[PDB]
RNA sequence: UGGGAGAGGGUGGUGGAAUUCCCGGAGUAGCGGUGAAAUGCGCAGAUACCGGGAGGAACGCCGAUGGCGAAGGCAGCCACCUGGUCCACCCGUGACGCUGAGGCGCGAAAGCGUGGGGAGCAAACCGGAUUAGAUACCCGGGUAGUCCACGCCCUAAACGAUGCGCGCUAGGUCUCUGGGUCUCCUGGGGGCCGAAGCUAACGCGUUAAGCGCGCCGCCUGGGGAGUACGGCCGCAAGGCU
């Protein structure tokens, strides 16, 4: 059981994950789309990030969770609306940081991204 | 909210100057431009070595996280 | 239409209980412009539902249309490679039209003989809670929130 | 003589972010991917997290209508070796100059040989999808090759589809770097609109495509064809004529 803890969100276009970790970064627990029973380009929704984080934040209190500092990368279109209903869920979301990773221009990209 | 003007006298060689060096250096520890440094073209270009090589010395940050 | 914003035709209330909705009603009972039809079957049907109800059927349907009153429907909506049942906050001239075409239209689904009858007995159930009047509403306004991940497409 | 700016070129060191795999901790039912799906990966414990390690490649913001280079081309930081170039002072030589068939050297990518290297990506290839079909466009893998050293290879939308040098012909606004006296004036580059003038028109116009002088290359309907023949070059593919 742990009271205070961190909370990232890996945005990307095909789907948005919500893994809480303890203090020192080991999870505790977990969720993203399809956990609450989605399949495909719908899992690239806003709406399941709330729950996938809602359903990931309500089983981390469950192990006597309460605060959490939060963590985003990525450029989803379920990123924002995941920062959401963690704050309107029931944790002090004691702050926000964007770690999202960028190269400087190292490995070269699928053909897609040029 | 240029910033050459918030300061005075200034070596752009100090490579050491963190305190000064790193007001150039948006809160995400980025390299700001001209439109946002008031620095010209010889000037800016004279800084970011400068801030490079502390920023290899451990002195600047490659980057920074992000708080909202 | 392509101009602007159509008018809502404001209808001549009853000659009974002096409203506009009453008004309203008759008409989809009204089939090939036969008002006096119309008219009759729904006062019938107000003559059946009093006696096994002696409160004032005007409230009865009253109520019976509020609990028809649809808030969220959805509506299809095809961006790029698939349509997307995107719902929407139904609007009101239209929940009225939305209620005011299940209750008859689940009234003619009624078994039994008489038009009065059906379109009466139609008419409590929804004052209570039961019905397929009720489930087009009850399936419709869930479908929209088991869609909910499109309201950002919302317009 | 004195300076200045610069991804000019070469060697050796070197700095951090990210991707991939390996090892460790924690953790659970899906991740990934698309227009939607599927192959594929996952209870043999993946995805997302934290920690450590190995390896290769490209250098985020600065950065830009910018800069340098004859061209192709050149971009993290450092030092060394070295080229071209500009400004001023107007010190010296006193026409010593321009051009340049031949010749020689350079020459992005791909490709070749030898020996390394191999993370990401990625021709051929296999697979999954769309299709009437799909030897393709989208997806999952994946070999050469892309990286280094030494050799070749010498082509291209190698473009400003604009050869090089000089002299003459309104200006306006922007930008790079110099010099001044610092309002501004003057040199050298980079764009923009435009005097006259040219031009078949679109357009160019002190970076000419304007008026001129010199020298080189080049064109002479389309296709056949940059093919055949011969000759030269080359390991070959193929190049030149
Ligand atoms: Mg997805
Ligand atoms: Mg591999
Ligand atoms: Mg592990
Ligand atoms: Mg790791
Ligand atoms: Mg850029
Ligand atoms: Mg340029
Ligand atoms: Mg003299
Ligand atoms: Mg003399
Ligand atoms: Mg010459
Ligand atoms: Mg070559
Ligand atoms: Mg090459
Ligand atoms: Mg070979
Ligand atoms: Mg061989
Ligand atoms: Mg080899
Ligand atoms: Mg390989
Ligand atoms: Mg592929
Ligand atoms: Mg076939
Ligand atoms: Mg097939
Ligand atoms: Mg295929
Ligand atoms: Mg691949
Ligand atoms: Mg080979
Ligand atoms: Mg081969
Ligand atoms: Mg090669
Ligand atoms: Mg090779
Ligand atoms: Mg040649
Ligand atoms: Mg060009
Ligand atoms: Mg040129
Ligand atoms: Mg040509
Ligand atoms: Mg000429
Ligand atoms: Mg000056
Ligand atoms: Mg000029
Ligand atoms: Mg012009
Ligand atoms: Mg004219
Ligand atoms: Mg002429
Ligand atoms: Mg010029
Ligand atoms: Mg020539
Ligand atoms: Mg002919
Ligand atoms: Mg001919
Ligand atoms: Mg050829
Ligand atoms: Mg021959
Ligand atoms: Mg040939």
């Amino acid at each position: 059981q742990v009271a205070s803890g961190r909370a990232y969100i890996h945005a990307s276009y095909n789907n948005t994950i919500v893994t809480i970790t303890d203090p020192d970064g080991n999870p505790i627990t977990w969720s993203s789309g399809g956990v609450i029973g989605y399949k495909g380009s719908r899992k690239g929704t806003p709406y399941a990030a709330q729950l996938a984080a809602l359903d990931a934040a309500k089983k981390a209190m469950a192990y006597g969770m309460q605060s959490v500092d939060v963590i985003v990368r990525g450029t989803g279109a379920g990123r924002e609306q995941a920062i959401r209903a963690l704050q309107a869920s029931g944790l002090q979301v004691k702050s926000i940081v964007d770690d999202t990773p960028v190269p400087h221009n190292g490995c070269r990209p699928k053909k897609k991204f040029r | 909210a240029k910033v050459k003007a918030t300061l005075g006298e200034f070596d752009l060689r100090d490579y050491r100057n963190v305190e000064v060096l790193k007001r150039f250096l948006s809160e995400t520890g980025k390299i700001l431009p001209r439109r946002r440094t008031g620095l010209s073209a010889k000037e800016q270009r004279i800084l970011a070595k400068t801030i490079k090589r502390a920023r290899i010395l451990g002195l600047l940050p490659f980057t920074e996280k992000l708080v909202r | 239409a392509r101009r602007r914003r159509a008018e809502v035709r404001q209808l001549q209330p009853d000659l009974v209980y002096g409203d506009v909705l009453v008004t309203a009603f008759i008409n989809k009972i009204m089939r090939d412009g036969k008002k006096n039809l119309a008219a009759r079957i729904f006062y019938d049907a107000c003559k059946i539902i009093q006696e096994k109800t002696g409160q004032e059927p005007l409230k009865v349907f009253k109520q019976a249309v509020e609990n028809v009153k649809p808030r969220m429907e959805v509506r299809s909506r095809r961006v790029g490679g698939a349509n997307y049942q995107v719902p929407m906050e139904v609007s009101p001239r239209r929940q009225q039209s939305l209620a005011l075409r299940w209750l008859v239209q689940a009234a003619n689904q009624r078994p039994e003989r008489r038009a009065a009858v059906r379109i009466a007995h139609e008419l409590m159930d929804a004052a209570e809670g039961k019905g397929g009047a009720v489930k087009k509403k009850e399936d419709v306004e869930r479908m929209a929130e088991a869609n909910r991940a499109y309201a950002h497409y919302r317009w």
